[PDB]
């Protein structure tokens, strides 16, 4: 019976946390409609040229194109335009040998770990 | 489909090139025949094919298929009362079609695509069907071969076929995504298929040999180890296992052995009958055959067919027997394609993944529930075969790890011609404890506690030979004597079966609990005579004892009121005395 | 961000040749994605300038290389470790297998630890009876201890260790404090077993109730066999979080470490690697000793860490590198006998090739009796003259020794009789020393030499 | 009459056993949902404090 209402607790506690992540994820896919869009998607994509050292390539999407030309006119970079995103940009290296994605998503999947111990020290 | 040319060929390996993007353990056609090989260490764009049948008079230039799918099995309807070889062939077929030489690169499928069987739906459109669960029934001998989902199919059923009879091939239903399920299905080989949940083990794989279920039992859902040195049987000890069970359904997988056995096994069982149904018992076993002279990396193959086609019979609800011959020959031939690939080795040879592959073959028997709902078991009986005794073998010690039930065969018992060689001194079964309410139930009240009793004077007669060589035999007073005289009584009339004789080789429990209750109270009266002063060379000349002695001959039949006239004959023969 | 990598050269065995990769770290985690989306965990145990390699924890079925590509993930490896995982069930990984959330995580730690400091150990001192005999009596268990209990093949190694489970208790009041009654907490650490033994341990620890004090890291047969590497590390980081951050009494059941080091010969033979004995490398008794030295009381600090380990001797010895290097790490072993357990002696533990080096700190006057260690003494030596007493019986026969000699016979099987044997009863420690007593009253004053006047005068009889 | 004293004390303790193990039982799952259901309660009006530090933290 003790391990009945434990694990009652957990997994109501656990399902709570499952929607804040919800709506951070709601709220991160309606970002691109913001005034200060192109300038946090080349905020993103100047880290993701910053991580990787004289990049080539650089995928971004057809509705990524017009926001970020200034980017495409410097640092050396081409541009490769490619709907394969959702959000964020990627850096393609040397020879395709290594890419660094940057998209929104996947730093919140990569960053849910400590951040996830704040969220639940924040709620209690 | 990656196509590209062989490189090079050493061996049975052809290491070929111009792959980019073949997966690993897929399986590729090799050569301008046909030839089917597996394919490990990529490197580059260079794969490293192994072939499974032989490789001579190929050449560098000839085009290799990437098929792009694993070892497939195909399961359905059709394979009991049937032989394959280790990539699901039917030797029948082949026999028909190429000549009494099993040639290389011929491509028969392994279920007949053409006979019709009655097909008898339990779906109906607008239903849901999750993996695993039951489409309808096929009938195919006396048994009811229902037909399952794939372990990876889930969906609504739009349409169903009707009731008529049907070939294997045509696809029967229809789901609402425009799949459409067959009657066979295909899985890969070396993926386990799920379960639900695994139960744990309370009935007793029943094998009609007196040794090997009194004193060393193993359940439904365990494994057991047969090892063995040459003229120690276990050919004969398998097949008893496989003519005479209670398991609904057998897969024979014989990896490495002569093919004397695979005839004999082909041949005679159409003459047999089951205990359980009647008819043949050839209509219950799955027989998967390697014999030596076929190709060596075979054998590896031989084995995940065998277990995967017995995994497949366990999701129906049969309860399956799988009998795996000379897995030390497959432990070769892991050292054949390892040294052929330029690993280095670990004790002897062997490639340091054996136990653990050995480990992934002894994990699929168990006792489930299924993904169907319904109940069903796998068991596995393993021969092993070591160099010489040498129970200090890496595969003997890696298999030994692993199994529930170890049954250590011997030459020295063996060359005596007593068959079964069963070394009761140190074979073990863990299973005893948990096989106790059944027995308790279904066999007698006391059974466990006579067992134990004719286990303690087995014991005390071991212990006690050695200083009866040493002394001689003199010295022993009056019931060590008797000690001895028991203990040949027990091991000339209760341990030694003869598996020809025609009522001798199934031997039920019942028959082996009133065998076993005839030594005791023989035992316990001759104690009770020799405490008052009669001497012990009088003892072992009575008739009664004659009467035990050819009581493994009795039939189940003849069996109940032999055994009371034995009873009221072992009381009434001490009276005088 | 997330990086990637593509341009996998070579797939072979459990290992792989990523190139262009100056940035993955030594000793860093990667996942590993094919066309499928699966993802699969690794580990880089190479880097060079120009490639590096990578060993991939679970099966390498599927892979190709116009596809798969290797990220990176936690620089070095790690454990995120919560106090909310007191009940929970994990694999090899460290995921939950029991259809409940993923855990919270207050600190992640180093998966592989720091080595301890040996100025801030303490010593391991406050007696634990476990209920058997031998191990109460003659080879003591103190808190704070690393002892494996070596098994053959078919004894029962997991039933003794789930008996010590089940009924390991310290007792305060022959120490002196009280003070409370805190129980254990279980850490069982399975590297490879095969459900039926699993199905022995959670039916025990659910039937005992201590599922809600105990984590365990299930790493079954048919799991892959690379992860056996990463399973003690995982559920060592647990033990010395919840002993040494919590003040737990964390008591780790260390399953079959031979799978363990069978891990570690595939993956050393996979490297080319200099081989030590019967094929397993050079390392071996470093890992050994980074598993077992994870273990003991600290100073100033509350908690405690007890190891058992499991050992399936090979070939029933002590010569196999697998239980003599256990041996050679650890503070005594606990050794189990093949003739003992033919004769229907349960727990069949033979006390002389068994020691426990950590005895003399946490017996004695004050903490047990005073009579301990002497008892102890005159029990090894009077069976040890029975048993190679029974050698002489099976050189010359009985009917040439005098009565003395006989003695010792009618000692050593009313010892294994009497003082071994005994079916899941919880002998104490003040009842063990009563009927070593009684076994030592078969044996008569003068042939009593380790034994002090007044324990003799005051406790024969 | 040993084994009848003995049956009908093995008929009462089995009673007892039986209403006395199901009262507990159901009494733990009734506190379970309203545990359940209180922390789920103090958590949803406490919401909206996390959403805005996860996002702030995630985005540059």
């Amino acid at each position: 019976g003790e391990l009945l209402v434990a694990t009652a607790r957990t997994q109501a506690r656990g399902e709570v946390l499952e929607e804040v992540r919800r709506r951070v994820r709601e709220a991160l896919e309606a970002l691109p409609q913001k005034p200060e869009w192109p300038e946090v998607v080349r905020k993103l994509a100047l880290e993701a040229l910053e991580a990787l050292p004289g990049a080539k390539a650089l995928v971004a999407n057809p509705e990524d194109l017009p926001h970020l030309e200034a980017l495409a006119r410097e640092r050396g970079v081409e541009l490769q335009a490619e709907p394969a995103l959702r959000l964020g940009v990627r850096a393609v290296g040397a020879e395709g040998k290594t890419q660094v994605e940057n998209s929104l998503l996947a730093r919140l999947d990569r960053a849910w770990d400590a951040l996830s111990s704040k969220v639940a020290q924040a709620l209690w | 489909m990656i196509q590209g040319v062989i490189q090079k060929i050493a061996g049975p390996a052809v290491i070929a090139k111009g792959m980019l993007g073949a997966r690993m353990y897929d399986i590729c056609k090799v050569g301008e025949e046909g030839l089917v090989g597996e394919i490990i260490r990529l490197d580059g764009d260079t794969a490293f094919v192994q072939v499974y049948e032989d490789t001579s008079g190929l050449k560098v230039g000839e085009p290799v298929v990437s098929t792009g799918l694993p070892l497939a099995v195909e399961l359905g309807p059709g394979m009991l009362n049937g032989i394959y070889d280790g990539i699901q062939r039917p030797l029948e077929r082949i026999r028909e079609k190429t000549g009494i030489y099993i040639t290389r690169g011929v491509v028969v499928h392994a279920l007949d695509r053409e006979k019709k069987w009655a097909w008898t739906p339990m779906v109906k459109p607008g239903d849901e069907v999750r993996g695993g669960m039951v489409l309808g029934t096929v009938p195919e001998f006396g048994f009811t071969h229902k037909i399952l989902v794939p372990p990876d199919v889930r969906g609504r059923v739009k349409e169903v076929k009707p009731a008529g009879e049907y070939t294997v091939e045509e696809p029967v239903v229809v789901l609402e995504d425009g799949t459409e399920l067959k009657m066979y299905h295909t899985w890969p080989v070396r993926r386990a298929r799920p379960v639900q949940r695994k139960l744990d083990p309370n009935t007793p794989f029943l094998t009609g040999m007196r040794i090997l279920d009194v004193l060393f039992p193993v359940a439904m859902g365990g494994t057991a180890a047969i090892p063995g040195p040459f003229g120690s049987g276990k050919t004969v000890t398998q097949q008893s296992l496989a003519k005479w069970s209670n398991a609904d359904v057998v897969v024979y997988v014989g990896c490495g052995e002569r093919g004397n056995e695979m005839t004999d096994v082909l041949v005679e069982f159409p003459e047999l009958t089951d205990p359980k149904t009647g008819g043949p018992l050839m209509h219950r076993t799955v027989l998967i055959a390697n014999t030596s002279n076929m190709p060596v990396a075979a054998r590896e193959a031989s084995i995940y067919v065998g277990v995967t086609i017995a995994e497949y019979f366990r999701d129906q609800g049969f309860s399956v027997a799988l009998m795996a011959d000379s897995t030390s020959r497959w432990a070769e031939a892991l050292r054949e394609i390892s040294s052929r690939l330029e690993e280095m080795p670990a004790e002897e040879g062997y490639p340091p993944y054996l136990a653990a592959r050995l480990a992934a073959f002894y994990e699929r028997a168990g006792k489930v529930i299924t993904l169907g709902g319904e109940e069903g078991a796998v068991t596995i009986v393993g021969a092993v075969s070591p160099p010489g005794g040498d129970m200090s073998e890496p595969v003997t010690q890696s298999t030994l790890r692993i199994v529930g039930a170890f049954w250590r065969l011997d030459a020295s018992l063996a060359f005596r011609r007593h068959f079964p060689a069963i070394n009761w001194n140190g074979s073990y079964s863990l299973f005893t404890s948990a096989l106790d309410p059944w027995y308790r139930e279904n066999v007698a009240e006391d059974y466990p506690e006579l067992r134990d009793a004719i286990s303690e004077l087995l014991q005390r007669e071991a212990g006690l030979q050695e200083i009866v060589q040493l002394v001689g035999p003199d010295a022993l007073q009056d019931a060590e004597r008797l000690v001895i005289e028991v203990g040949r009584i027990i091991r000339e009339d209760f341990l030694q079966q003869n598996a020809y004789h025609e009522v001798d080789a199934y031997c039920s429990m019942k028959k082996a609990y009133g065998i076993m209750k005839m030594i005791l109270a023989f035992y316990k009266e001759a104690e009770a005579a020799i405490k008052r002063g009669v001497s012990i060379d009088e003892i072992l000349q009575l008739p009664v004892l004659e009467r035990i002695g050819r009581a493994r001959y009795v039939s189940e039949e003849e069996f109940p009121a032999y055994f009371e006239e034995a009873m009221k004959e072992i009381q009434g023969a001490f009276k005088a005395l | 961000l997330k990086k990637e990598y593509t341009g996998i050269t070579y797939i072979s065995g459990p290992l792989l040749f990523v190139e262009n990769a100056k940035d993955l770290a030594y000793g860093a985690i990667v996942d590993i994605k094919d066309g499928t989306g699966r993802v699969r965990g690794g580990q880089v145990i190479e880097v060079s300038e120009e490639y590096a390699v990578i060993q991939v924890f679970e099966e390498t079925t599927g892979l190709d290389l116009a596809t798969t590509s290797v990220s990176l993930v936690e620089d070095v490896a790690r454990l995120g470790v919560s106090k909310e995982m007191l009940g929970r069930r994990f694999n090899g990984i460290g995921k939950p297998i029991d259809g409940l959330p993923p855990i919270t995580p207050e600190k992640r730690l180093p998966i592989t630890g720091l080595p301890l400091n040996p100025v801030a150990r303490r010593k391991p001192e406050q007696f634990i009876q476990t209920g058997i005999s031998t191990i109460d009596v003659m080879n003591t268990l103190v808190r704070g201890q690393k002892l494996p209990i070596f098994s053959g093949s078919g004894l029962p190694a997991n039933e003794i260790a789930a008996q010590i489970a089940r009924q390991a208790t310290v007792r305060p009041d022959l120490s002196g404090e009280g003070e409370k009654e805190e129980p254990f907490a279980v850490v069982f650490a399975a590297m490879g077993i095969t459900q039926r033994e699993l199905s022995y341990f959670i039916q025990e620890f659910e039937r005992t109730g201590a599922l809600s004090r105990s984590v365990l890291f299930l790493n079954k047969a048919d799991d892959p066999t690379i992860e056996r590497i990463l399973t003690p590390r995982m559920a060592l980081t647990v033990a010395e979080y919840l002993a040494f951050e919590h003040d737990y009494h964390v008591l780790v059941i260390l399953t079959d470490m031979t799978n363990y080091c069978e891990a570690l010969r595939e993956i050393g033979a996979a490297r080319e690697e200099i081989p030590g004995r019967r094929g397993y490398p050079g390392y071996m008794y470093t890992d050994l000793a980074t598993i077992y030295e994870r273990a003991g009381v600290v100073e100033g600090k509350k908690g405690s860490v007890t190891q058992i380990p499991i050992l399936s001797m090979p070939d029933d010895d002590r010569t196999h590198p697998i239980p003599d290097l256990t041996g050679y790490i650890t503070e005594g072993q606990i050794q189990l006998s093949r003739e003992l357990h033919r004769k229907g002696i349960y727990p069949p533990i033979d006390p002389l090739p068994s020691l426990s080096r950590l005895m003399n700190n946490g017996v004695g006057k004050g903490k047990t009796r005073e009579d301990h260690k002497q008892v102890s003494d005159q029990l090894y030596s009077a069976y040890a003259n029975g048993v190679d007493i029974r050698k002489l019986v099976a050189i010359i026969g009985e009917d040439a020794l005098t009565e003395n000699d006989r003695r010792y016979l009618q000692f050593a099987d009313a010892f294994e009789r009497f003082f071994i044997n005994q079916g899941q009863q919880n002998r104490s420690i003040e009842e063990s020393l009563q009927i070593a007593w009684a076994l030592l009253s078969m044996l008569p004053q003068g042939e009593l030499k380790r034994i002090s006047k007044d324990h003799i005068g005051k406790y024969y009889g | 009459e040993a084994e009848a004293k003995a049956k009908a004390l093995e008929a009462q303790y089995r009673e007892r056993e039986r209403a006395e193990t199901e009262a507990l039982l159901a009494r733990y799952r009734e506190r379970a949902e309203a545990e359940a259901k209180a922390v789920r309660e103090k958590a949803m009006a406490r919401l909206d404090e996390a959403v805005a530090l996860v996002l702030k933290e995630v985005l540059p």
